[PDB]
């Protein structure tokens, strides 16, 4: 029955521990069984996201904005970018980036550093791949890395929508205690292991309906290591089950309200309106990025 | 694989494509296969994967040999059709996407490949 899921998101009661960080006993890099012949991983992964979170409380306005951080592959193609297009409304701004150059089906793409790139506008959802690779080094020190998490925590902050949500990938070592910390700021989070990449320490860590302020008080270097204690205690056999009915695949055209409110007019009904998905908080200007 | 550089360096690189696939070099690999109902219209180029059951789909910028060899593109504005849309190939076509699209036209009436979909 969890064979047929997309994947599985880390149980609340893993979230309630205050484990010591320990090492993952799980490895990345393996010979994928269970990706279709002449589908690439990313396509199969990206898939099984949408279908995760096409069971969340996305806000889904008309004019839907989406910002994909790390959607270049080493091939030069934007395989993730070209799900996320398949799975959003036609005519969502889809924008995304990467250091290097690619080739990609988003409205706008950009490349450097994630640090450099700026926009004035709001998002309705950040999706992130990024990863650090250069620096990496599992070694034995798993500490907080900063790098892109750090901007991305900013960019979280300052661009994310009330009411927007977020998927950003984290490994054993591609972590960032400050990230964990924010997801306490959303209405809701959670750790998403994909199916078909399940015997890798990557996950999505997802946060449904951004609220501005925290709800919880979650310590980021204790997450992890209860993210790291669920993924040992619990091994995940490689599916690919979800990919062979795509019938009800692409995002639900909700219709989603969209209104510029001020502090003063956020109230208990406001976040309660926010918390279901019925909401996106942020201006309705021409996007720049 | 140094064949986008081929085409890229090539006066005529759509020529440069067939004459490298005629002397046995391997097609342009990398093409973005999408999964799919496979219930789809069948269409040519189209906004979401339209394929049928003797089609793939595939991420239009992918199969688009001007977008993989960073190069200009034959039209007077320099828009691609292919780019931020779907374009579906025949599975027995389907090992050489790139060249597909090279090699094929869509029929402006029905909106399918012809000699391969156009019943017109
Ligand atoms: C997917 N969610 C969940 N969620 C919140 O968590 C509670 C338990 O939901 P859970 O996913 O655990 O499922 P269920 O209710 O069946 O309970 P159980 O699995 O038995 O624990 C739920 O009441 C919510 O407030 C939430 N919140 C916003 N905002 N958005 C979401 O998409 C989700
Ligand atoms: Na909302
Ligand atoms: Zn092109
Ligand atoms: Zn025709």
């Amino acid at each position: 029955s969890q064979a047929w899921q997309p994947g599985v998101a880390m149980p609340n009661l893993y979230k309630m521990q205050r484990m010591l960080l320990e090492k993952c006993d799980l490895q990345n890099y393996g010979e994928n069984a269970v990706i279709p012949k002449g589908i690439m991983m990313n396509v199969a992964k990206y898939t099984q996201l949408c279908q995760y979170l096409n069971t969340l409380t996305l806000a889904v306005p008309y004019n839907m904005r989406v910002i994909h951080f790390g959607a270049g592959s080493d091939k030069g193609v934007a395989p993730g970018t070209a799900v996320l297009r398949q799975w959003l409304p036609t005519g969502t701004l889809l924008v995304d980036s990467d250091l290097n150059d690619f080739v990609s089906d988003a409205d706008s793409t950009l490349i450097g550093d994630c640090a450099t790139v700026h926009t004035a506008n709001k998002w309705d959802l950040i999706i992130s791949d990024m990863y650090d690779p250069r620096t990496k080094h599992v070694t034995k020190e798993n500490d907080s890395k900063e790098g892109f998490f750090t901007y991305l925590c900013g960019f979280i902050k300052q661009k994310l929508a009330l009411g927007g949500s977020i998927a950003v990938k984290i490994t054993e070592h591609s972590w960032n205690a400050d990230l964990y910390k924010l997801m306490g700021h959303f209405s809701w989070w959670t750790a998403f292991v994909t199916n078909v990449n399940a015997s890798s320490s990557e996950a999505f860590l997802i946060g449904a309906n951004y609220l501005g302020k925290p709800k919880e008080q979650i310590d980021g270097y204790t997450m992890h290591a209860n993210y790291i204690f669920w993924r040992n205690t619990n091994p995940i056999q490689l599916s690919s089950y979800s990919l062979f009915d795509m019938s009800k695949f692409p995002l639900k055209l909700r219709g989603t309200a969209v209104m510029s409110l001020k502090e003063n007019q956020i109230n208990d009904m406001i976040y309660s309106l926010l918390e279901k998905g019925r909401l996106i908080i942020r201006e309705n200007n021409r996007v720049v990025v | 694989s140094t064949v986008l550089s081929f085409c890229a360096f090539a006066v005529d690189p759509a020529k440069a494509y067939k004459d490298y696939l005629a002397s046995g070099g391997q097609p342009i690999t990398n093409c973005v296969k999408m999964l799919c109902t496979h219930t789809g219209t069948g269409q040519a180029i189209t906004v979401t994967p339209e394929a049928n059951m003797d089609q793939e789909s595939f991420g239009g910028a992918s199969c688009c040999l001007y977008c993989r060899c960073h190069i200009d593109h034959p039209n007077p504005k320099g828009f691609c059709d292919l780019k931020g849309k779907y374009v579906q190939i025949p599975t027995t076509c389907a090992n050489d996407p790139v060249g597909f699209t090279l090699r094929n036209t869509v029929c402006t009436v029905c909106g399918m490949w012809k000699g391969y979909g156009c019943s017109c």
